[PDB]
């Protein structure tokens, strides 16, 4: 019941934005994945993992095109209930699963550096495949409730299928939004500061490659700081606002809902630059 | 050397339960599987239960599955058969055999002692049609025998096997695989034949020879075995 | 459409693959050293602190490790080197008091110089042990070390030799951008050997994992 | 002494006279009329795997269905090469294995390496596993090659300039072949198990009775150690393969060199060479990862094995010729057809 | 020294002293031997997948 706000700002100034992203976070993603597929024999944990989060972002941007043909016309969604909600639940489970590989890789590096003697550093391609599977599992157990919620809103003509509303409760959906950004980010933080903190205080810290290894690990956390604190920002803001004021009269959320859709803008920036700080940075690769 | 001593046997009553334990020695026994093969006082022998090596595999027969259940203990080189619900129709002999599964591989190769199990008060079909031979010794006798489906399979092997049970005595493996001689038997033992129709040959019969002939199959798993020809004279 | 007596033999075979499988999986979780060096260098004296191969297992801070002496192999090295190539470090035994014998120093530099720069050992770290300290320090009080190296130009006390011992022998590493030397200056009682050996061993398996990741 | 600065040397110079008393054409230009063999395509039929490290030796079974392979994990695997199945799993004592040989009887395996010692595994024993069988001892150098003459007796090849006959029921050295100056790489045996090839480090291959133990014949021509050797199939001549990019077929008839397999493009040493059964193509492995297939009366490169990601170790062809097995330090087996 | 001397002359003495034939000779011969077992060479001519072991 609450501020669709299908404004018109969004209209004009997002399409530049995510057309940008489709032509950019596309090429980059394919030539991964061919060099996965063919180019590369050696298979590790940490490339099937890598390859994974590749599926992932791969995933996110070849179902962005529909959200991009969504927001050219005017946020006019033409096709039916169970395509708008493909594309919801492709885009969350996407995020989701890049974000949590993301974590992974953080925890990989974090045992490799701070305990190289650990087993699991050494573990199997095929124990590599099953965590990987288990990991689509909790993310689709987590994102497919959004299938369920087969619905959208008939105020614009039956065109405004969103998800992120700003009316009251908090349920499961925006629950792991929040949470996302919360216990993945202490993750990659922790893991983050104890490599550094563990290859620096051994005088590791030499030659080229741990230097570009720690700016590298530093780069990764700064990405992901910045592509997902602005929108769990303008979030947490919007429910202050609720808890102040409310969902009543509808019409004082506009600068606020805007800037949200402009983070989830923002948001696919990780899925745009994943290969070039993970993939194509990768000497070997 | 290799044996494999076993107990559990004695009277029973109908209904009841019991557990046979086999105990092998001078062998891995880890690396063999192992069968369960009864044989009824005097109508020879029928195979009764089976477990891999690793006991990754488990089969019974139509008239024990269920009923009856097989494991093994390989640290302490043990093979146990836990019989439940025993009727009439479960006294007999029963007899601890080995068999080692791989390319050129011999199974059957050896049998237990036996013991005796009484109770107080798709399956190809093997025929050996005559049961009884009297010959003279230092002849040749030839022992036929017959398979309700062909045992030629794909990869050109014929599973079919040829045992010797001499009076108060074990099942003794001579032929697998309907061409191969066992380990230690005279070379004057020779199988032949064709799917369907297959042949012992025993050029220079010598005394110690006397006994009843087993032919066995090996194609499909319920394994099945012949009636049973005895040597005379 | 497989028989009874081939599915057993699959079944086997699944079986010798899993036993396989544990045993590298036990394997790669040891540390394997290559021991090396000029013969009555230390060898012997390195093996007591911690025909063919003589392998000798140890266990420290609960890491195995595995040294390989291939002293008794007086056949050609480069036809039976590449075996060692998967080797985590060389532990290359130098004695400091062979300096002045015979030139016996200039054979273990020609053989360092052979090892490092060997094809082979591209990547792989050497943990360079130079021996016999004490014994250097009586030899150096009175006998100059101008005579191994007519090059010197510096005193001839004890506070010597690591500048232009440690450091001619570092040199001769010319691939400085793809391995490590590990030098340490040991004797017959320090029983810190291994820890320093640990400590190389630790940077790199830590260098060998970031490698792994892609990282690196 | 004075003699041995000429009369040797004379000796080698009439040596070569005789040789070149009886070049009067080539090889060449006798199979100059004869219809090339044209390209020859082998694709990988099996793949073989379950090695953890990089693989040094392999050797057909006699029945060309069984096969033995040692890789440096310590593991000597016995391979159904029909279903890939793993017959056998040998563990062994030095994991410094760099020969391997089955027996042709298939009863025995033979395994050596660095440790200097020839360790004979039974494989037909009643206790059901696989146990050593004997453990030859007395080389001084690592054994680099070992091959069965029958079930007790046993040729190897060390790196002690030396190769040896052992009776294995006695464990002792029945023979011992002297005359190498270099570390013999490789050794053959001649169909009819009466005489044998080694060649060795110093660029020679020499040609030994195994009745009364004495050097036969001597061939040079190499630039380089010779890693590999192998007899034709009718027993009258045989191939070299060695550190400087040529293979090369040497006859024992005309104690000559018959014809020289090279080519600019190949630069790397072959580490092991094997003919297949009428003898028209040589089969060379190379340190390029591949292994090239020459016409042996023709040196026609006649095609390319190419699957390979590492050094192809070891090569082998089965009696019947209808497989080649190849080994790479990939710790991959590839049977090819 | 001596020794070694002594025994490399024999060795020379021994391997010289043997019977070589025309290379034009064996090159037939062994021409001959490729050309008779041409048709029994799996891997010469292409076996037919029906009899192939290793068909898959
Ligand atoms: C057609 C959906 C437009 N809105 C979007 C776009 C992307 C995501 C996303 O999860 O990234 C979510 C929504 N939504 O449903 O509010």
């Amino acid at each position: 019941n609450c501020c669709v706000f299908r404004d018109d700002f969004i209209a004009k100034v997002l399409p530049p934005v995510l057309g940008l992203e489709f032509i950019f976070g596309l090429l980059g993603n394919g030539l991964a994945l061919w060099i996965f597929c063919f180019h590369l024999k050696s298979w590790k944990s940490s490339r099937i993992f890598l390859f994974n989060l590749a599926v992932a972002d791969f995933l996110l941007i070849i179902c962005l095109p529909f959200v991009m043909d969504y927001y050219v016309r005017r946020s006019d969604w033409k096709f039916g209930d169970i395509p708008c909600r493909l594309v919801l639940f492709m885009f969350a489970m996407n995020r989701q699963g890049s974000i949590i590989f993301l974590t992974v890789v953080a925890v990989d590096r974090y045992f490799r550096v701070v305990h190289p003697h650990h087993a699991l550093n050494k573990i199997s391609n095929w124990t590599a495949a099953i965590i990987s599977c288990l990991l689509w599992g909790i993310t689709v157990g987590l994102t497919v409730h959004l299938l369920k919620k087969k619905l959208l809103i008939q105020n614009g003509t039956a065109n405004v299928c969103i998800s992120f509303s700003i009316c009251h409760t908090f349920r499961w959906h925006e629950a792991m939004f929040l949470l996302e950004f919360f216990l993945p980010l202490g993750i990659i933080l922790f893991c983050s500061a104890r490599i550094i903190w563990s290859l620096r205080q051994r005088q590791m810290d030499r030659h080229a490659k741990i230097k570009r290894a720690i700016t590298f690990i530093m780069v990764v956390a700064i990405v992901f700081v910045i592509c997902f604190l602005p929108s769990v920002v303008v979030r947490i803001h919007i429910f202050w606002l609720l808890h102040t004021s409310g969902t009543q009269n509808c019409e004082v959320y506009r600068s606020v809902d805007l800037a949200f859709f402009i983070t989830l803008s923002f948001t696919y920036m990780n899925s745009m630059l994943d290969p070039v700080v993970y993939y194509f940075s990768s000497p070997s690769f | 050397d290799v044996q494999l001593v076993e107990s559990g046997g004695g009277l029973v009553q109908p209904g009841g339960s019991r557990k046979l334990s086999c105990s092998a020695s001078g062998f891995a026994f880890s690396s063999f599987g192992m069968h369960w093969v009864r044989q009824a006082p005097e109508k020879g022998l029928e195979w009764v239960a089976y477990i891999s090596s690793g006991s990754g595999t488990i089969y019974y027969a139509d008239t024990v599955k269920g009923r009856f259940t097989i494991s093994r203990d390989d640290p302490k080189n043990t093979l146990f058969l836990q019989m439940t619900s025993l009727r009439s129709e479960d006294t007999a002999m029963y007899y601890c055999v080995r068999s080692i599964y791989y390319y050129g591989s011999s199974p059957f190769d050896f049998w237990g002692q036996g013991t005796t199990l009484t109770v107080s008060s798709s399956d190809i079909v093997m025929t050996q049609a005559t049961s009884s031979v009297p010959v003279t010794p230092g002849e040749s006798v030839s022992i036929s025998c017959r398979s309700s489906k062909s045992l030629l399979h794909s990869n050109g092997n014929t599973y079919l096997y040829w045992f010797l049970q001499r009076p108060g005595q074990s099942p003794q493996l001579l032929i697998y695989r309907m061409s191969n001689l066992a380990s230690g038997v005279p070379d004057r033992f020779s199988g032949s034949g064709s799917g369907t129709a297959f042949t012992l040959t025993i050029s220079r019969l010598e005394a110690e020879d006397v006994g009843v002939y087993y032919c066995m199959q090996h194609l499909e798993y319920p394994l099945t075995f012949g009636a049973g020809t005895k040597l005379e004279l | 459409t497989l028989s009874a007596e081939d599915k057993a033999a699959v079944e086997r075979s699944k079986m010798i693959d899993r036993n396989l499988r544990e045993d590298g999986e036990k394997a790669a979780r040891e540390v394997k050293l290559l021991l090396l060096g000029a013969g009555e260098s230390g060898k012997s004296t390195i093996v007591k602190q911690m025909t063919g191969i003589v392998e000798t297992h140890f266990t420290f801070k609960d890491l195995h490790f595995k040294m390989f002496d291939v002293g008794a192999q007086r056949s050609e090295r480069k036809k039976w080197i590449h075996c060692f190539e998967g080797v985590t470090a060389i532990i290359f035994c130098v004695a400091l008091s062979d300096y002045d014998l015979v030139n016996r120093m200039h054979e273990s530099m020609k053989l360092f110089d052979s090892i490092c720069n060997n094809k082979w050992f591209t990547d792989t770290s050497i943990i360079l042990f130079l021996n016999k300290k004490d014994l250097f320090e009586e030899k150096i009080k009175k006998s100059p070390l101008t005579i191994c190296y007519p090059e010197y130009a510096g005193s001839n006390t004890y506070e010597e030799a690591a500048a232009y011992i440690q450091c001619q022998f570092e040199d001769l590493n010319k691939r400085k951008d793809t391995k490590e030397i590990y030098t340490h200056f040991t004797c017959s009682t320090d029983t810190k050997n291994v820890q320093f050996v640990f400590d190389a061993v630790t940077d790199v398996i830590i260098k060998n994992n970031l490698k792994d990741c892609g990282l690196f | 002494l004075d003699q041995l600065r000429q009369e040797a040397e004379q000796l080698k110079n009439q040596i070569r006279d005789a040789r070149k008393a009886c070049a009067d054409a080539t090889l060449s230009q006798i199979t100059n009329n004869i219809d090339p063999v044209g390209r020859i395509q082998m694709r990988t039929r099996r793949t073989l795997r379950g090695h953890l490290a990089k693989i040094y030796a392999m050797h057909w079974g006699t029945d060309s269905r069984l096969l033995v392979s040692a890789s440096q994990d310590g593991k000597l695997i016995i391979w159904d090469s029909y279903t890939t199945n793993k017959v056998h799993a040998i563990p062994l004592r030095s994991s410094w294995v760099m020969t391997c040989a089955y027996a042709p009887s298939g009863n025995y395996v033979a395994c050596g390496g660095l440790d200097n010692i020839c360790s004979i595994y039974n494989l037909k024993t009643r206790e059901g596993n696989v146990r050593v069988s004997r453990e030859l001892a007395g080389h001084t150098g690592y054994l680099s090659c070992c091959r069965f003459l029958d079930d007790n007796q046993i040729v190897t090849s060390s790196g002690d300039t030396t190769c040896a006959l052992w009776d294995i029921e006695t464990g002792q050295q029945t023979t011992t072949f002297t005359g190498h100056t270099g570390d013999v790489m490789s050794l053959s045996l001649a169909p009819d198990t009466r005489l044998f090839v080694s060649g060795a480090c110093d660029a020679s291959a020499k040609l030994w009775d195994v009745r009364e133990g004495m050097c036969r014949q001597t061939f040079t021509g190499h630039e380089s150690d010779i890693n590999a050797i192998c007899f034709f199939p009718n027993g009258n001549a045989f191939a070299t393969g060695s550190d400087d990019a040529t293979c090369r077929l040497f006859d024992l008839r005309a104690d000559q060199e018959l014809m020289t397999y090279s080519h600019d493009n190949i630069i790397c040493g072959i580490t092991s060479v094997s003919f297949s059964k009428s003898g028209r193509l040589l089969l060379a492995g190379y340190d390029d990862f591949n292994c090239n297939v020459w016409d042996a009366l023709k040196a026609d490169r006649a095609g390319v094995l190419a699957g390979h990601d590492n050094r192809v170790s070891c090569l082998g062809v089965t009696d019947d010729g209808m497989a080649v097995a190849t080994g790479s330090w990939d710790s991959f087996l590839k049977i090819w057809n | 020294s001596i020794a070694q001397a002594r025994k490399l002359v024999e060795q020379l003495k021994m391997e010289a002293n043997i019977d070589r034939i025309k290379v034009s000779k064996a090159a037939a011969d062994l021409m001959a031997y490729c050309e008779a077992h041409a048709k029994e060479d799996p891997l010469l001519t292409p076996v037919p997948a029906s009899e192939n072991p290793f068909r898959e």
